[PDB]
């Protein structure tokens, strides 16, 4: 599920990201739209050009939702309950697309926090993102 | 796989800067730490218990060097990938029994290692190019199954 | 796909007993209840909110009938599956954007519907045969991607 | 994760299986070895012919471990902690093979409890087995 060593690593390593969360969130979305362009179809009404204020704004939100998740890494399904209601009931994002946004976040961290990205952090941050993806793609409460 | 001359220029340029000793060793090292069940295949490489043992193993780095060699070969002949990875698709399928989801995992760990090394030089356009390569190579190295 | 004459006899015998009106309707009905995100593709079929609405929908049963028709066609020509499912691989890929993991899901729901109907007549040897068919059909209906 | 309606359904439907758990467990393993023969390699020392006492015995155990899981469907990672230690640390089964044994259990139930196998039960029993598969393929404690 998530070892107590992995919970520490996530807290520590996501602490070092800190206040550039907006920017990293944006760059993640941007890599994802370029790399896997069928992911765009969930965002029909956005302006998905280079450097749009819409995308940069959205990335802020995502990055903040993930910050909240790390705060309550022990009781996660309650914290993320509104998001599950959005991504799962209304939008019906299929869970494959979570695996691409989770990939594009790790590439982004590795390209910006080279020192903090040891194997043990890679290993933990991968499980963490995977848990989060599973809460948001299910219908509970 | 359909690459434009700008993408192929980017691929070859940043591939030219790769240190082809350590990258394969790192990539395959990360694989064994992040997707533990993969260790079952290399249990003949001795101790793999702690991240430091996997990164410190000489055989891992040694075997890694061959893997990245095979990516380099397959990056030469983008036109004909199925002809290139013929004996390997047989090797990894008919003898070892490595299931084909694991190929697209190795491909993604590779791309994380490259962004780690090249930092800000690894831009979204470059990434998009390399994602298409390691898709091809994975999708081609497991067609003996289907 | 390599079937022996005993497997092909089993496939055709138990396929001969299938009621080709209800099975497709059930199979596709179960898909929409068990893998909810699949509903996003059929939002043009009106109400899909409660298991009873999905099973009670006429368009679902109607569309189901076509799907099972296409399996029947592909079970005729086991030798040449890629030639059979040519326009569909284009259809499901280039327009609808249904990702290919979903094909092997539909295949597995089908096999559950058949065991539900034929009870103890659906033995392990028969199952093993049909698993190879719905693999082929799924693996062939999504080669336009790779 | 698992809705409270799904927890009920699992309890009720697994209640109706009841005392044929040994036999259903065996038949599940048997379908799996025939259908996906690369799964055999985890069992090198078993006699995987038709009707072996080894397989019939093993199926009893599996079926009982799943019965235990359904008892504690709320605090599952503690209950299944010895199994995780076995399937994940020692054996290193990769998580693909869980998806085939979970498939072959549902085929087996549908071929034996036709009345109890409504869509809502199919839907719940699929999530349940999926949770269990995730606990057993991870290293925690
Ligand atoms: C992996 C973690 C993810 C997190 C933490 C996350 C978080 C969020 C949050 C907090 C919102 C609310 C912002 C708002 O109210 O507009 C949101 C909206 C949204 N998310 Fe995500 N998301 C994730 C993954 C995904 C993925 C993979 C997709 C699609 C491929 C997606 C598509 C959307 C869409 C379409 C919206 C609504 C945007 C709109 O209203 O126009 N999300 N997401
Ligand atoms: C995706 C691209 C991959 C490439 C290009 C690749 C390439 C190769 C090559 C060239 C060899 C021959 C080396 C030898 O003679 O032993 C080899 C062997 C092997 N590969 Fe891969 N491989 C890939 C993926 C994988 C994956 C995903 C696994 C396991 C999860 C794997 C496990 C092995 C094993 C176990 C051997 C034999 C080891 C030995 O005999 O010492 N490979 N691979
Ligand atoms: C695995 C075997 C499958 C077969 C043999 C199959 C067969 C077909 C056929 C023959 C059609 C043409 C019907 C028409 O003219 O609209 C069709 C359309 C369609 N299929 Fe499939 N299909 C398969 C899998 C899937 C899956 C997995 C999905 C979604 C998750 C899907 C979604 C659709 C949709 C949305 C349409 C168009 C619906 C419409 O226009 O009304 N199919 N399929
Ligand atoms: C899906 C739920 C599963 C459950 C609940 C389960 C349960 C169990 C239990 C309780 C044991 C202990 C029996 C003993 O001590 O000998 C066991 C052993 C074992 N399981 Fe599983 N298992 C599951 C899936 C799998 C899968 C998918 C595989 C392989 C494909 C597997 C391979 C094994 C092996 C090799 C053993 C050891 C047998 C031996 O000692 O010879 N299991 N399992």
């Amino acid at each position: 599920v998530l070892s107590p060593a992995d919970k520490t690593n996530v807290k520590a390593a996501w602490g070092k990201v800190g206040a550039h969360a907006g920017e990293y969130g944006a760059e993640a979305l941007e890599r994802m739209f370029l790399s896997f362009p069928t992911t765009k179809t969930y965002f029909p009404h956005f302006d998905l050009s280079h450097g749009s204020a819409q995308v940069k704004g959205h990335g802020k939100k995502v990055a903040d939702a993930l910050t909240n998740a790390v705060a309550h890494v022990d009781d996660m399904p309650n914290a993320l309950s509104a998001l599950s209601d959005l991504h799962a009931h209304k939008l019906r994002v299929d869970p494959v697309n979570f695996k691409l946004l989770s990939h594009c976040l790790l590439v982004t961290l590795a390209a910006h926090l080279p020192a903090e990205f040891t194997p043990a952090v890679h290993a933990s941050l991968d499980k963490f993102l995977a848990s989060v993806s599973t809460v948001l793609t299910s219908k509970y409460r | 796989v359909h690459l434009t001359p700008e993408e192929k220029s980017a691929v070859t340029a940043l591939w030219g800067k790769v240190n082809v000793d350590e990258v394969g060793g790192e990539a395959l090292g990360r694989l064994l730490v992040v997707y533990p069940w993969t260790q079952r295949f290399f249990e003949s490489f001795g101790d793999l218990s702690t991240p430091d043992a996997v990164m410190g193993n000489p055989k891992v780095k040694a075997h890694g060097k061959k893997v990245l060699g095979a990516f380099s070969d397959g990056l030469a002949h983008l036109d004909n990938l199925k002809g290139t990875f013929a004996t390997l698709s047989e090797l990894h399928c008919d003898k070892l029994h490595v299931d084909p989801e694991n190929f697209r995992l190795l491909g993604n760990v590779l791309v994380c290692v490259l962004a780690h090394h090249f930092g800000k030089e690894f831009t979204p356009p470059v990434q998009a190019a390399y994602q298409k390569v390691v898709a091809g190579v994975a999708n081609a190295l497991a067609h003996k199954y289907h």
